[PDB]
RNA sequence: AAAAAUGUUCA
RNA sequence: GGUCCGGCCGGGAACUCAAAGGAGACUGCCAGUGAUAAACUGGAGGAAGGUGGGGAUGACGUCAAGUCAUCAUGGCCCUUACGACCAGGGCUACACACGUGCUACAAUGGCGCAUACAAAGAGAAGCGACCUCGCGAGAGCAAGCGGACCUCAUAAAGUGCGUCGUAGUCCGGAUUGGAGUCUGCAACUCGACUCCAUGAAGUCGGAAUCGCUAGUAAUCGUGGAUCAGAAUGCCACGGUG
RNA sequence: CGAAGAACCUUACCUGGUCUUGACAUCCACGGAAGUUUUCAGAGAUGAGAAUGUGCCUUCGGGAACCGUGAGACAGGUGC
């Protein structure tokens, strides 16, 4: 379906289709559906618009989406406006969290020759 | 019980009583595929007793302890023919030469310092 | 050796539980995971002195970190060294 | 009742000179245990044997420590006398209970 | 790293502190110590936090809602 | 070398009774295992069984004795003079690999799974889907049209 | 019985 | 026999186990072969034959091999110091190159369910059940054991079922964001663990190159040391194979 | 690989504070039971203090341990 705004992937069971698509991961996917009493094995194949009215409510008490992404790198600049460890660091995106700073860094500082 | 049989292989030993009565395997109150899951194991071991024809005129009850899955089978095999060698002195011949009195000696080997295994040393390359 | 190495890493020991381990501890629930009160909490980080965690348990005989065994209380060597020629009970190659 | 813990290194000791206190408490006590057995607590090192770098050569290192304990059991509590002031032992780990 | 169950207050150079907001700061003072939580409420300061060979001045900046010292300061040199 | 070396000898599949059965869990074994193996032997065998209600054994066999393997080159002295010498193989040997060759072919006909393969794959006995018919073109080939002697 | 060099000075 | 049905109770030492002391294998016998020589190949019996299987043992020596920084030491050198004591920082850069590893790319698998069987070690500033809370990491509460007693302790592949269908995905997991646990006075450089969110590269790897002959390779866990606190490392153990 | 765990401390390297018979050894002389709990400033090393303890033996002087100071012969150096 798509909740109500947004596609999600069609034809596939509840908890799938959920997916990772900002603020709503694995542990929110099944959580949400237990929640609002709908099954979870409900393909969009199998899917009702009597299950799509109690849906969007529980999505609801989550920063999802657009609106989700925002606050975010607000805070990723927030850090380096303190000039930080973790700050000054992302201005050639040089690791913060754990990996090495030497080498071994292919997708965060880029890649070798 | 008026035969017992040792038989220790592949690490589990299984004592073995054979009890006056009738054909059955009844094995820590259970048979073979309901005190373990699917097996292959629980044909193999039954091999011996179709070799002449037996468990039909007898009882018996094993009770394995320890080692393997087919290690216990190893040590339920063994022993049935410990103790069937002294059922039957006549199949003594027919048991050692069908090598069911054989111990088996491929026993798992220990790790050394250097060696990543018990023969398995690192590669090297320079590419 | 290195006489002057060894001489600092001793007297740690001393203080160790002499001024610190049952003076330090000390700390109870309100200045621990069990419960908070700033008072006494921030008046018994105000001593540092001496810490057992700021020390190594050393070599008796070098006071080298690397290669060290507790169970001996002793390195590398300081083990081999008198194990090779026969001194101490029990102990043998292995041959198992 | 009484737990006697023999616990020594070799066997020519958990073994040898230890029979002349079985032997001593018949009289006084009125029971003996034999030597039994124990799973044996021991132990096995590595030390590297090169005093820099080979880590080909490690000295490996084994060490049983035998664990027979006899461990007589006596509900006569007049064996005592015979039994520990008497007789004397070392290199093996002597322990009495009630 | 977590102050655990409950805060810690993490007690490092917490003697001249309570000297230098009794009539604040704006000059340098020459710390080796990197570690003890800005509090949001000790601002307008200036620092000189070492780097183990030069104190360098850092005016600390507002809204501090968890931090060291060590973060605002050198650790080794790029090219 | 100076002896042959072999080992053990592998027990016959004991729920089919059959070696060859056994041997064929062993080219497909699956995390140094034989267990997660045995289930898609017998999956696929079914499979086979279904379109084959007599034997479905002789259409592995028909088609790897047809195939009948004889070129190598060496070389050995013979009188005083090195010549470079074609060999033949001995007719045990033939057998022996031809049997695994099979089997060997599957995981890579780009199939869901070992099911659609080892069973359209195996039911062919001259008009092979495996590699049997694929080394056949090659064997014959080479031998004795560009192999100078036995 | 399947092509093929070259090795700074000094125990 | 009893049974709270649980080796739960007495009871019996048979049994497995434990672990001290033995029995055995010696081409010893049997045939053939071989200079009638030594000896070899089959055969038997056996748990085991022809250096049974697995350790440990490196000759006279060579490499002025490594190691004055494990330690020892000849000479040389430094002497309000190449000495000493303390706080902070570094040894965890980085613009590249290489060694040694770990993890996947998937249904012979992944996930959800329930379930099967192990071995060997650890341990009183010690291991810490239990029971309470905590989704969780874990915190509280507190027994037990000087450990063939009690705690660490809970094997994992496997197995039967539920499903997903060969998609970079339900594969895979990097990156990063935000919130927490714990060891420590304290974790910013440079400590480990958890919760959630974000969700990568990779579609089984070229020229080239390596190990391994049997319970070996293969694969699946497990424990120990070190260690205040840092294993895709080292060391050790069994399952399957 | 030496290193079966580099926060500080370790760790030799670095920057800074600080000392020069010494941090570590022996021996001689001087003073003082050793110590105990505490203050201030400093990053600490430390420096400068406030009270408190008056032990072990004596053949009564003397010692025994130990602390501070004095002084060299010496000492120190994981330096080559």
């Amino acid at each position: 379906a798509r909740i109500a705004g947004i596609n999600i992937p069609d034809h596939k069971h509840a908890v799938i289709a959920l997916t990772s698509i900002y603020g709503v991961g694995k542990t929110r996917s099944k959580a949400i559906l237990a929640a609002a009493g709908i099954a979870e094995d409900v393909k969009i194949s199998e899917l009702s618009e009597g299950q799509i009215d109690t849906l969007r409510d529980e999505v609801a008490k989550f920063v999802v989406e657009g609106d989700l992404r925002r606050e975010i790198s607000m805070s990723i600049k927030r850090l380096m406006d303190l000039g930080c460890y973790r700050g000054l660091r992302h201005r050639r995106g040089l690791p913060v969290r754990g990996q090495r700073t030497k080498t071994n860094a292919r997708t965060r500082k880029g890649p070798r020759k | 019980n008026q035969y017992y049989g040792t038989g220790r292989r592949k690490s589990s030993a299984a004592r073995v009583f054979i009890k006056p009565g009738n054909g059955k395997i009844v094995i820590n109150q259970r048979s073979l595929e309901q005190y373990f899951g699917r097996e292959t194991a629980r044909m193999v071991v039954r091999q011996p007793l179709e070799l002449v024809d037996m468990v039909e005129k007898l009882d018996l009850y094993i009770t394995v302890k320890g080692g393997g899955i087919s290690g216990q089978a190893g040590a339920i095999r063994h022993g049935i023919t410990r103790a069937l060698m002294e059922y039957d002195e006549s199949l003594r011949s027919e048991l050692r030469k069908a090598g069911f009195v054989t111990r088996d000696a491929r026993q798992v080997e220990r790790k050394k310092v250097g060696l990543r295994k018990a023969r398995r040393r690192p590669q090297f390359s320079k590419r | 050796a290195k006489q002057s190495m060894k001489a600092r890493e001793v007297k740690r020991v001393a203080l160790a539980d002499k001024y610190f381990a049952k003076r330090a501890e000390l700390k109870a629930i309100i200045s621990d995971v069990n419960a908070r009160w700033n008072a006494v909490l921030k008046l018994q980080t105000l001593p540092r002195d001496s810490s057992p965690s700021r020390q190594r348990n050393r070599c008796r005989q070098t006071g080298r970190p690397h290669g060290f065994l507790r169970k001996f209380g002793l390195s590398r060597i300081k083990v081999r060294e008198a194990a090779m020629r026969g001194e101490i009970p029990g102990l043998k190659k292995a041959s198992w | 009742r009484i737990r006697i813990r023999l616990k020594a290194f070799d066997h020519r000791l958990i073994d040898q000179a230890t029979a002349e206190i079985v032997e001593t408490a018949k009289r006084t006590g009125a029971q003996v245990r034999g030597p039994i057995p124990l799973p044996t607590r021991k132990e096995r090192f590595t030390v590297l044997i090169s005093p820099h770098v080979n880590k080909d050569a490690r000295d490996q290192y084994e060490i049983r420590t035998h664990l027979r304990l006899v461990d007589i059991v006596e509900p006569t509590e007049k064996t005592v006398d015979a039994l520990m002031r008497l007789d004397l032992a070392a290199g093996v780990d002597v322990q009495i209970s009630l | 790293r977590s102050l655990k169950k409950g805060p810690f207050i993490d007690l490092h150079l917490l003697k001249k502190v309570e000297k230098a907001v009794e009539s604040g700061d704006k000059k340098p003072l020459r710390t080796w110590s990197r570690r003890s939580t800005i509090f949001p409420n000790m601002i307008g300061l200036t620092i000189a936090v070492h780097n183990g060979r030069q104190h360098v001045p850092v005016f600390v900046t507002d809204e501090m809602v968890g931090h060291k010292l060590g973060e605002f300061a050198p650790t080794r040199t790029y090219r | 070398r100076r002896r042959v070396i072999g080992q053990r000898k592998i027990l016959p599949d004991p729920k089919f009774g059959s070696e060859l059965l056994a041997k064929f869990v062993n080219i497909l074994m699956v995390d140094g295992k034989k267990s997660t193996a045995e289930s898609i032997v017998y999956s696929a065998l079914e499979t086979l069984a279904q379109r084959s209600g007599k034997s479905e054994l002789e259409a592995f066999e028909v088609a790897l004795e047809n195939v009948r393997p004889t070129v190598e080159v060496k070389s050995r002295r013979v009188g005083g003079s090195t010549y470079q010498v074609p060999v033949e193989v001995r007719p045990v040997r033939r057998n022996a690999l031809a049997m695994r060759w099979i089997v060997e072919a599957a995981r890579k006909r780009g199939d869901k799974s070992m099911a659609l393969r080892l069973a359209n794959e195996l039911s062919d006995a001259a008009e092979n889907k495996g590699t049997a018919v694929k080394k056949r073109e090659d064997v014959h080939r080479m031998a004795e049209a560009n192999k100078a002697f036995a």
